[PDB]
RNA sequence: UGUUGUAUGAAAGGAGAGAAGGUUAGCACUCCCCUUGACAAGGAUGGAAGAGGCCGGCCU
């Protein structure tokens, strides 16, 4: 194992907040559910981050 | 004599390379003469590995021989000319314990009923 | 490649070579693939049999015991032994026990042993030859191997009988009284 | 065999049988909650 | 010829082994290495690649389907009925394989072991379509006496 | 517990192997290069027993492979404390007593 | 496997001793084993 | 009594080194390696892939 050092420790940030909001889209979306749409539920976490910063 | 270790050179070269020598039906003996063992003290040890391709007879180590400086040369009796063959095969020039290792065979020794039953097998196998 | 094509390979570079050498290098790997079984007709349909007879009729002595030892292990099957035999190589055989090299006279007596065949075929050419004479000399020699291959000799193409008179004759060159050609041993 | 302490070393460097899934019978997504 | 027919054989599985590779996961994908057997006609190499599947995900619903399908398809049944078997075994609550199953056994011609399957459903008794759907399987048959109870 | 071999024995197999390079010496290859991790144990060992100004020579026990892969002093410098202070006391002297009266003291060329 | 061994098993204290963890001599036997 | 038991580098001959205008900076996710004493750092950001459904093809 590689450890975390000062190159990797903001993309290490967004690999584990990125993994963590995947956990709960898996347990919030009810039983049998059609679709996913992980990946959107994610470019809205981006885009959401993007306006934080833009105001 | 016979004992002598010939030396080796396309021909469709293989990976290793072969000395010059043809190996007749009188030539192969089931008596294997093995020299250059280190003078260690492993007189068992090597005859173990031997006896690991087949069964011996006998083995002993000749100290009349004339060898080179700290090393050794023995005696392995085989029981079916095949083993002894596949145990040449293998053994030869193998490095044990820190000594290159020359098996070369031993037809002097074997007697003459040895060579009736040698010569009656290979006329066995060669007309099947 | 392929292995009748590389027999016949080397077989084309024997013929085309004249370097003693790289014609030991020939003669070295035909006597080997000799001792093969399956290789036997491979060499049967090439005439290398009687490359190997042709062989012995060169005059490098190293040449002529590789052919005598690639003959030696190659005889023993029923085919190639009839070809060998009709092709008359007997008395080049016969011409090796006076070769000077040890290996070369022991390959010529297994070959000789081994052109025996049951029923009497052959027994009696060895009788009317003097190669026993030069037998006799052979047995009492130094060499371990050559002692047992004289001795294993006599009982293969020697008789009782047979012996007794070789033994006789042999005795009468040494006596130097001469022996009646027509004088024949009689059974009893 | 004896191993001499000098040699490095030589050669260069399906699960457990699936258990049964053991669950509930699923209920089936309704269109208006699907669409939620 | 021929020569050419095996190169392409070995570089399209080459290139499909470094596609598994690369991810391992992908299920989709997974089935295509399997169909292009398929196409080759030569299970044996399906066989070990479905059951590698399985044992990336048997969770999978599309993969015992497809496994089964590919058995169907090479008219070998009575493997396809031992895997369906197993698949009945490890997934007792998806619906779809029980009814490819007794389906199966219906089309087969084997009237027994539909019965025992639908005894041994009994225990779950999940459905209300399923118990339906035995009630016609009884019906089309000449028995009314079990459908009672 | 064996016996020590004469050193005709280890003589001839470093002078045999000698600069490994013969193609009968390819399954020593190995062994030599396996027996690089304990280079710096032997290099200790040859520099802690070095031998003393006062003596000519000095003769230590040695521990070598059998391929003459690697050699080993197998041994530890013991000396008596006060004899050993007392030396080079002695040498303390000598050397000083040579630096004055060797009229150009010529210092050996490195490496 | 079954699905016996999925409906919710008798919800009541049956046996009270039955439910209780083992005495110390065992776990003091089993933890000096691993 | 042979042969596909493989790889590195070089030479010769070709291809040409991420960024929805140009010039570029990097850090990673998986699996494939190389240098390295590495829980470090480099090897073009080391290289190579990256939406969903059905049977390489088709549809949004
Ligand atoms: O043709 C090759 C080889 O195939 C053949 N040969 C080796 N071992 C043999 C055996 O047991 N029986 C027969 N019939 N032939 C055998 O001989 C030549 C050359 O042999 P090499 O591979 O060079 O080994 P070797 O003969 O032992 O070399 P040498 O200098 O004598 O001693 C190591
Ligand atoms: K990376
Ligand atoms: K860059
Ligand atoms: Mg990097
Ligand atoms: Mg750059």
């Amino acid at each position: 194992a590689k450890t975390v050092t000062k190159q990797r420790v903001e993309s290490h940030f967004d690999l584990e907040l990125r993994a963590a909001v995947m956990h709960d889209i898996l347990d919030m979306m009810p039983e049998g559910i059609k679709q996913n749409k992980a990946r959107t539920i994610l470019q809205h976490l981006s885009e959401a981050w993007r306006c934080w910063k833009a105001n | 004599s016979l004992f002598d270790h010939h030396v080796q050179r396309k021909y469709r070269e293989g990976r290793r390379p072969r000395a010059v020598k043809v190996y007749t039906i009188n030539l192969e003996s089931q008596y294997l003469l093995i020299q250059g063992v280190p003078a260690v003290g492993v007189m068992k040890e090597l005859v173990e590995r031997f006896a690991l391709y087949g069964a011996i007879e006998q083995y002993n180590a000749l100290d009349e021989y004339p060898a080179e400086d700290f090393t050794e040369v023995y005696l392995i009796k085989f029981m079916n000319l095949q083993s002894a063959r596949t145990a040449k095969r293998k053994m030869d020039e193998q490095s044990f314990f820190g000594g290159l290792l020359h098996v070369c065979y031993a037809p002097e020794f074997e007697t003459v009923e040895e060579t009736r039953k040698k010569l009656q097998m290979r006329k066995a196998y060669v007309v099947k | 490649v392929g292995r009748l094509g590389y027999l016949q390979a080397l077989v084309t570079e024997f013929q085309e070579t004249q370097s003693q050498d790289a014609k030991e290098q020939v003669l070295a790997n035909l006597a080997n693939f000799a001792y093969d079984p399956s290789n036997y007709e491979y060499l049967r349909q090439l005439q290398v049999l009687d490359l190997f007879l042709d062989s012995l009729s060169e005059e490098n002595e190293t040449l002529v015991e590789f052919a005598i030892g690639g003959l030696c292990n190659l005889c023993p099957d029923r085919a190639n032994k009839e070809h060998i035999l009709h092709a008359g190589g007997v008395p080049l055989i016969i011409n090796c026990l006076s070769s000077p090299n040890e290996e070369t006279v022991l390959s010529a007596i297994t070959t000789l042993m081994h052109l025996s065949p049951p029923g009497r075929s052959f027994l009696p050419e060895l009788t009317a030859t003097p190669v026993v004479q030069c037998m006799l000399r052979f047995s009492l020699s130094a060499s371990a191997r050559l002692r047992n291959l004289a001795q294993i000799f006599l009982e293969d193409f020697c008789s009782p009988r047979q012996v007794a008179e070789a033994r006789s004759r042999q005795a009468h060159s040494a006596l130097g009284i001469p022996l009646p050609r027509s004088v024949a041993p009689r059974q009893r | 065999m004896q191993k001499d302490p000098m040699e490095p070393p030589r050669f260069k460097i399906p699960p457990s049988p699936p258990a049964p899934v053991m669950h509930s019978p699923s209920r089936k997504m309704t269109v208006k909650e699907q669409q939620e | 010829d021929e020569e050419e027919l095996n190169d392409y054989k070995l570089r399209k599985r080459k290139t499909f082994e470094d596609n598994i590779r690369k991810n391992r996961t992908v299920i989709s994908n997974w089935i295509k290495y399997a169909q292009w057997e398929e196409s080759l006609k030569e299970i044996q190499r399906a066989r070990s690649i479905y059951e590698r599947a399985l044992d990336v995900d048997y969770r999978n619903i599309t993969l015992w389907l497809k496994y089964a399908e590919m058995e169907m398809k090479n008219r070998q049944v009575n493997h396809a009925r031992n895997i369906w078997d197993r698949a009945i075994t490890t997934l007792p609550r998806v619906n779809q394989f029980w009814y490819k199953y007794t389906y199966m056994e219906e089309m087969l011609g084997n009237v027994a072991g539909a019965r025992q399957v639908f005894e041994r459903w009994m225990e779950w008794q999940p459905e209300e379509q399923a118990w339906h759907s035995y009630i016609n399987f009884e019906l089309r048959y000449k028995e009314v006496d079990r459908a009672r109870t | 517990q064996k016996e020590d071999m004469p050193p005709e024995h280890v003589r001839k197999i470093i002078r045999d192997h000698g600069d490994m390079t013969n193609r009968k010496f390819r399954h020593d290859k190995r062994v030599y290069l396996g027996a690089l991790k304990y280079m710096p144990h032997a290099v200790l060992k040859l520099l802690e027993n070095m031998p003393m100004p006062w003596e000519q020579i000095r003769d230590v026990p040695v521990l070598y492979h059998i391929t003459g892969a690697i050699s080993f002093v197998n041994e530890i410098p013991w000396v008596i404390e006060p004899v050993y202070i007392s030396q080079w006391g002695s040498m303390w002297i000598m050397m000083r007593r040579e630096k004055r009266d060797r009229r150009h003291f010529k210092r050996m060329r490195f490496p | 496997s079954k699905y016996t061994d999925l409906v919710p098993k008798e919800v009541m204290n049956a046996d009270d001793p039955d439910l209780q963890r083992p005495d110390e001599e065992a776990i003091k036997e089993i933890t000096e084993k691993t």
